[PDB]
C-alpha cells in the first residue's frame, strides 16, 4: 500500500498507488469504476 | 435471466401496505446468486404450497 506498483487482481491488471478504500461494496462486488468507466477500487480475491 | 449460460437471479424483500394487490413506488433488485449452469430454458412453472 501507498506505493506506485503494478496490479494483477485475478486478471484485473493496472498500475497505480494502492490506498485504503472509503467506499462501500456489495457482497458480490468485484471492483468499482469511476465516471470514465475506469477501474478505481477493487476487491481483494482472497481478503474482504 | 440466463446470461450466456449464467442463470443469474435477483431478489428483493420489502414491507408494503397493500391497496390494489400490487403497490407502487420504486425499488432496486440486488443480485442473489450466480449460477453458471449453461442449460437452455424456454418455459417454467411455479411451485405453490
Amino acid at each position: 500500500k501507498n506505493k506506485c506498483v503494478n496490479f494483477n487482481f485475478n486478471g484485473l491488471t493496472g498500475t497505480g498507488v494502492l490506498t485504503e478504500s472509503n467506499k462501500k461494496f456489495l457482497p458480490f462486488q468485484q471492483f468499482g469504476r469511476d465516471i470514465a468507466d475506469t477501474t478505481d477500487a477493487v476487491r481483494d480475491p482472497q481478503t474482504l | 435471466k440466463n446470461i450466456d449460460g449464467y442463470f443469474k437471479i435477483y431478489s428483493k424483500h420489502t414491507p408494503i401496505n397493500l391497496v390494489r394487490d400490487l403497490p407502487q413506488g420504486f425499488s432496486a433488485l440486488e443480485p442473489l446468486v450466480d449460477l453458471p449452469i449453461g442449460i437452455n430454458i424456454t418455459r417454467f412453472q411455479t411451485l405453490l404450497a
